[PDB]
RNA sequence: AGUUGUUAGUCUGUGUGGACCGACAAGGACAGUUCCAAAUCGGAAGCUGCUUAACACAGUUCUAAC
């Protein structure tokens, strides 16, 4: 290891692709070293299945798994330490900071990393982002353990009453990506209907069904990007029809959140779906079955704004990542900024709508606003604006309507 | 009610500026002023018509649609699509129509690459043609109107009309209107007909929904044409971003004759090496069949893999924002797609062999010329150990552990005794561990047997009498000043378009004569690199397919590839024989007649140079493909029969036009400089270098060479700012800039990472010293045309530009953003010291007589 | 689609034009006492003690109204 990784004033991205021990190997030693150069240093998970894995890997040093007390080096989800940091109590001085999984998309995970980038700039940091794509990436085909078989296809998007049989004739497992739950059950119910047994995976349901997955009864598993981070699988071929839903803002006059439809996936996106097959060098059948070309211009998405806001309020002026920077107004008052606070944690509001409330200083409790949404501004109950989040799933709606009524 | 009309009723509610502004949100634009100047001039070679050139080129970059055989273009137009067209490998004849006629385009008629080929008809309606046998098809007729229903209609009649002319072959064809439901129904039973894609152009400006049928691609119309109504939709206002700018196409000139192109490789001079690579990767040596390479020979491909805006500086140098030229030169970029284009533009043309007259003439030239420059020096063979100094004190850190390791020596002396022999098995070199220490290895090589051409200066200008090796910038000036004494006529700088790829078998031939001075040892080692690795080269490109990139194997015999070790030589000498070759045309001692002829009598030649050469010779300043030539008539301004026979085409004019030469020598272009004499308080004088300084601003804007390292980018700066403070101190923004730079990081932070990457910059300013006392070194101490040597003592002394000299050069002087600036400067730094942390910072400001 | 600007003023260069010349300098810039420059004075000219023109033609001068 490059000890001279170690200066302050120092921010690497490290890579390695899928496995290659950047966890089962790599990181322990790093941590080894951390400790025996004896340095306060904090690592960043982006979920909480990843910090399950980074646990299990880290069996033998001692780390707060945020436990006894009174370590030195610390463990936590990157939300965390974004909410953390928010929070007016003095963040702890790390000088070393280890984060995986760098190329997340949450707005927390960009505010950690721009505070983290902006903290080494202080020159009282150094930094180890241990991710495969970094801001900038465009090589949506890069390494593998084996080489990847692609292919351009005709991704069916519905079910297909005959045809695309290159889809299920295949020998070997097939891990297919889909936008959303419902399309998940149709395909599944489709494939199922072939007699091919069929596993499908969604953000509620992953507890229960990943176990199964690690079962080998499976042949064909279908799901969401949830998916797309650390899910063991030991496939055979890769569907990802390069469709996917983002929430994104949209102004055309009021502007608000909207949960895109289906769409093409981020550079990133793809590659870390393509990547999630092909992490063994004796398997060959690596085959990668893509029907688009990814996004262009994904300057329109609204969690860079949201982690705008969140750098933009935390306690110089907030920068950005400088490859992220292609992308100090959200700043809000003490009062205000303590509402923000509030309205993301209590009131479990996504991050938008939290500061757009907190700028017109309407203390947590008063509710006004929820109603006196214009006519446009009603829902299928009208707040002064509009987030599909908020009424997406019947679930989400009713955690919304617990908030509105008061009741959260 | 569909997305796209959504979108067309509330385009069509918008206001003159607004319209004005939303139709160029986001969207790559081409810069067409050039062409708009040159055509508007009358010229008929290198620019594409219209913009349709690069818009058929963003398709047929990507394999989208791969032009063949018979091309037939129907609306045709100015034909920029036709032209581009003429340009390809498997082209081979192609016709455009259009109706013409009033509010109608006309064909241009031009000579650019292909244009021999190409037949244009006006006053023929596409509409009542007899569909014939096309191999590709290319259709852009579209009529917008308001109105959604009747571009819907005139689409309709378009897909009618082209129906019948799909025949299994590739087709691009426009789709003006591609969100009425009827069109989108009678695409879709199209593409179940005859397969193909719906794409739509990022060129293509945001007023319009247009789209692109493609024979090459799949996919659903319908998601594809909402996904472009959801774009436009949010790019009604999305904070307006301004358009980014690419660079426009090329097209050559000339006359194209295909039997002619395609090149034979000496199979069992370089086989050893193809066989090499395709055994290393034995997986995907896929021989591909899309391969753009007209006269590059082709061997075959393999699986391959894949500007920042540096801190310090942007924070420092705010009012230069809007300043076009200096955001152009930061969005260039380098991926695959970039470089094809330059080497489908730049490299793979084909320069006619010369008359023989004219091979005689250099013949003669390149011995003499040889025996004058060995009238004292002797060759020598290079030692390893030199080539250890040369890598240690400076890929480098790299190159330092290899030249260290041992098994490249061992590996390197494997490949030598090959050579020895007479054959080669790494000399390849790419046109950008164990592959790189062949690369590193046969760069060793090179410099083993020909590097006596640079260690021991045979170009210096006390050698050579024209070179200018060894001199750096701050001496270019004074010997310009010395030839502008020289009596004649006015002085010229012709600067050759792309003059690597303008040299032919001849050239090579002539500079290999050098051979005829070594000793045998040595002698055979240099004909093995001149005849192996010089006269049948081999490289590796990067091409990106629909599926990634992939490095692609070529060969050739001529075009001196630019990575080479004794480039810089070889190119000064073959541009000072051309350019006495051009003198002799203009005394008159070289006619047509000479020309022709296949023998024409050495005597008189021979003569004229045994008596005049060194006196013509001490007419130049050569530098690479740089020349500054001072003739003694200016006859020399017509003596274009030589120099176009040779090959060596001049840069943006007319392949006729006389030359167009300064008088004042501070304005002779060189290497990218101008000079400027000043005149100190003492009245003692200095020639000093300028250029437009938006190029110096941007060149320290661009943080390249550092993927993010605050550390690093500040360090940078503070390197550029020494630059700045050596060799540009007489541009009043300049040595504010620096001066501010220099007291904005700690003043221990030493810098490295070379600012510029010239031969004629010696870097004195990558020390860690204090200015004041280097500069002194630098101009007056050891300069020899500086005869009172009196030091000066404070940044006082100094002499700056006269102000309207200095605003003619780019400086943003006199204007409020400056003075503002100019102003807060303070609070600039400070805030950019803040951002640093908590070393130390001096203050430069001082030494300027507006902050004491 | 491509092709694309149009009219007014301003700003450059020329030409005609007696048509400007000096003195000074508020202020401005610049940071090298380095350049501009309103006012004011005087000179001259013209028609009678007031004016320093006027217009043209081209600028890839800009600014605005279709
Ligand atoms: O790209 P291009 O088609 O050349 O731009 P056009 O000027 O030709 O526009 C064609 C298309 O755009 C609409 N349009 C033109 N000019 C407009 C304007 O000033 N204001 C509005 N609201 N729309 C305008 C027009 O519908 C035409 O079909
Ligand atoms: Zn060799
Ligand atoms: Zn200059």
């Amino acid at each position: 290891l490059e000890e001279e990784m170690f200066k302050k004033r120092n921010l690497t991205i490290m890579d390695l692709h899928p496995g290659s021990g950047k966890t089962r190997k790599y990181l322990p030693a790093i941590v080894r070293e951390a400790i025996k150069r004896r340095l306060r240093t904090l690592i960043l998970a982006p979920t909480r299945v990843v910090a399950a894995e980074m646990e299990e890997a880290l069996k033998g040093l001692p780390i707060r798994y945020q436990h006894t007390g009174k370590e030195i080096v610390d463990l936590m989800c990157h939300a965390t330490f974004t909410m953390r940091l928010l929070s007016p109590v003095r963040v702890p001085n790390y000088n070393l900071i280890i984060m995986d999984e760098a190329h997340f998309t949450d707005p927390a995970s960009i505010a950690a990393r721009g505070y983290i980038s902006t903290r080494v700039g202080m020159g009282e940091a150094a930094a180890i982002f241990m991710t495969a794509t970094p801001p900038g990436t465009a090589d949506a085909f890069p390494q593998s353990n084996a080489p990847i078989q692609d292919e351009e296809r005709d991704i069916p998007e519905r079910s297909w009453n005959s045809g695309n049989d290159w889809i299920t004739d295949f020998a070997g497992k097939t891990v297919w990506f889909v936008p959303s739950i419902k399309a998940g059950n149709d395909i599944a119910n489709c494939l199922r209907k072939n007699g091919k047994k069929v596993i499908q995976l969604s953000r509620k349901t992953f507890d229960t069904e990943y176990q199964k997955t690690k079962l080998n009864d499976w042949d064909f598993v279908v799901t969401t990007d949830i998916s797309e981070m650390g899910a063991n699988f030991k496939a055979d071929r890769v569907i990802d029809p390069r469709r996917c839903l983002k929430p994104v803002i949209l102004t055309d006059g009021p502007e608000r959140v909207i949960l895109a439809g289906p769409m093409p996936v981020t550079v990133a996106s793809a590659a870390q779906r393509r990547g999630r097959v092909g992490r063994n060098p004796q398997k060959e059948n690596d085959q990668y079955i893509f029907t688009g070309q990814p996004l262009n211009n994904d300057e329109d998405h609204a969690h860079w704004t949201e982690a705008k806001m969140l750098l933009d309020n935390i306690n110089i002026i907030p920068a950005l990542f400088e490859p992220e920077r292609e992308k100090g107004e959200y700043r809000l008052k003490g009062e205000s900024r303590k509402t923000f606070v509030e309205l993301m944690r209590r009131g479990d509001l996504p991050v938008w709508l939290a500061h757009k409330v907190a700028s017109e200083g309407i203390k947590y409790t008063d509710r006004k606003w929820c109603f006196d949404g214009e006519r446009n501004n009603q829902i299928l109950l009208r707040p002064r604006w509009l987030d599909a989040r908020t009424y997406s799933d019947p679930l989400a709606l009713k955690e919304f309507k617990d908030f509105a009524a008061g009741r959260k | 009610e569909t997305l796209g009309e959504k979108w067309k009723k509330r385009l069509n509610q918008l206001s003159r500026k607004e319209f004005d502004l939303y139709k160029k949100s986001g969207i790559t634009e081409v810069d067409r002023t050039e062409a708009k100047e040159g055509l508007k001039r009358g010229e008929i070679t290198h620019h594409a018509v219209s913009r349709g050139s690069a818009k058929l080129q963003w398709f047929v970059e990507r394999n989208m649609v791969i032009p063949e055989g018979r091309v037939i273009d129907l609306g045709c137009g100015r034909g920029g699509w036709s032209y581009y067209c003429a340009g390809l490998k498997k082209v081979t004849e192609v016709r455009g129509y259009t109706k013409g006629g009033p509010g109608h385009e006309e064909p241009v008629p031009m000579s650019t690459y292909g244009w021999n080929i190409v037949k244009l008809m006006s006053g023929k309606d596409v509409f009542y043609l007899p569909p014939e046998k096309c191999d590709t098809l290319l259709c852009d007729i579209g009529e917008s109107s308001p109105s959604p229903t009747v571009e819907e209609s005139r689409t309709i009649r378009v897909l009618k009309m082209v129906e019948p002319w799909l025949k299994n072959n590739q087709f691009c064809i426009k789709v003006l209107n591609p969100y009425m439901p009827t069109v989108i129904e009678h695409l879709e039973r199209l593409q179940r007909k005859h397969g193909g894609m719906l794409v739509r152009n990022p060129l293509s400006r945001n007023s319009t929904h247009e789209m692109y049928w493609i024979s090459n691609g799949t996919g659903n119309i319908v998601s594809s044409v909402n996904m472009v109504s959801r774009l436009l939709l949010n790019r009604f206002t999305m904070t307006y971003r301004r358009p980014t700018i690419e660079k426009d196409v090329d097209l050559g000139a000339g006359t194209r004759h295909v039997n002619a192109e395609p090149e034979t490789p000496n199979m069992d001079v370089i086989g050893e090496r193809i066989r090499r690579i395709k055994e290393e990767h034995s997986s995907t040596w896929h021989y591909d069949d899309e391969n753009p390479y007209k006269t590059w020979a082709y061997h075959g491909s393999y699986e391959v893999k894949a500007s920042m805006i540096n801190g310090v500086v942007k924070l420092l140098t705010k009012p230069w924002d809007v300043v076009p030229t200096v955001t152009q030169m930061a969005m260039t970029d380098t991926t695959p797609f970039g470089q094809q284009r330059v080497f489908k533009e730049k490299v793979d043309t084909r320069t006619p062999k010369p008359m023989p007259g004219t091979r005689k003439v250099m013949e003669i030239t390149a011995g003499w010329l040889w025996r004058t420059l060995g009238r004292n020096k002797r060759p020598r063979l290079c030692t390893r150990e030199e080539f250890t100094k040369k890598v240690r004190t400076n890929q480098w850190d790299s190159a330092r552990a290899a030249v260290e390791d041992e098994e490249f020596w061992k590996l390197v002396d494997r490949e030598r005794e090959l050579h020895k022999q007479g054959k080669c098995g790494s000399c390849v070199y790419n046109m950008m561990r164990a592959i790189w220490y062949m690369w590193l290895g046969a760069r060793y090589l090179e410099f083993e047997a020909l590097g006596f051409l640079n260690e021991d200066h045979w170009f210096s200008r006390e050698n050579s009498y024209s070179g200018v090796e060894g001199e750096g910038l701050h001496k270019l000036g004074y010997i310009l000043r010395d030839i502008s004494k020289i009596p004649g006529g006015a002085m010229y700088a012709d600067d050759t378009a792309g003059w690597d790829t303008r040299i032919t078998e001849d050239d090579l031939h002539n500079e290999e004569k050098i051979t005829q001075q070594m000793d045998p040892e040595h002698r055979q080692l240099a004909n093995a690199i001149f005849k192996l690795t010089y006269q049948n080269k081999v490289v590796k490109v990067q091409r990106p397919t629909p599926k990634g990139t992939v490095m692609d194997i070529i060969s050739r015999k001529d075009q001196r590839g630019s990575g080479q070790v004794g480039t810089y030589g070889l190119n000064t000498f073959t541009n000072m024989e051309a350019q006495l070759i051009r003198q002799m045309e203009g005394e008159g001692v070289l006619s047509k007649t000479d020309l022709e002829n296949p023998h024409l009598l050495e005597k008189k030649i021979t003569q004229w140079l045994e008596t005049k050469g060194v006196e013509r010779l001490k007419r130049m300043a050569i530098s690479g493909d740089d020349c500054v030539v001072k003739p003694i008539d200016d006859r020399f301004a017509n003596a274009l029969l030589a120099l176009n026979d040779m090959g060596k085409v001049r840069k943006d004019i007319p392949q006729w036009q006389p030359s167009k030469g300064w008088h004042d020598w501070q304005q002779v272009p060189f290497c990218s400089h101008h000079f400027h004499e000043l005149i100190m308080k003492d009245g003692r004088k200095l020639v000093v270098p300028c250029r437009p300084q938006d190029e110096l601003i941007g060149r320290a804007r661009i943080s390249q060479g550092a993927g993010w390292s605050l550390k690093e980018t500040a360090c940078l700066g503070k390197a550029y700012a020494q630059m700045w403070a050596l060799m540009y101190f007489h541009r009043r923004d300049l040595r504010l800039a620096s001066n501010a730079i220099c007291s904005a990081v700690p003043v221990h932070w030493v810098p490295t990472s070379r600012t510029t990457w010239s031969i004629h910059a010696h870097h004195q300013w990558m020390t860690t010293e204090d200015m004041l006392t280097v500069w002194n070194r630098v101009w007056i101490e050891d300069n020899p045309w500086m005869e009172d040597k009196t030091p000066v003592t404070t940044w006082e002394d100094v002499p700056y530009l006269g102000k309207r000299e200095d605003q003619w050069c780019g400086s943003l002087i006199g204007l409020t953003s400056r003075a503002t600036w100019a102003q807060n400067i303070l609070t600039a730094i400070q805030q950019v010291r803040s951002l640093i942390g908590n070393e130390e910072f001096l203050d430069y400001m001082p030494s300027m007589k507006r902050f004491r």
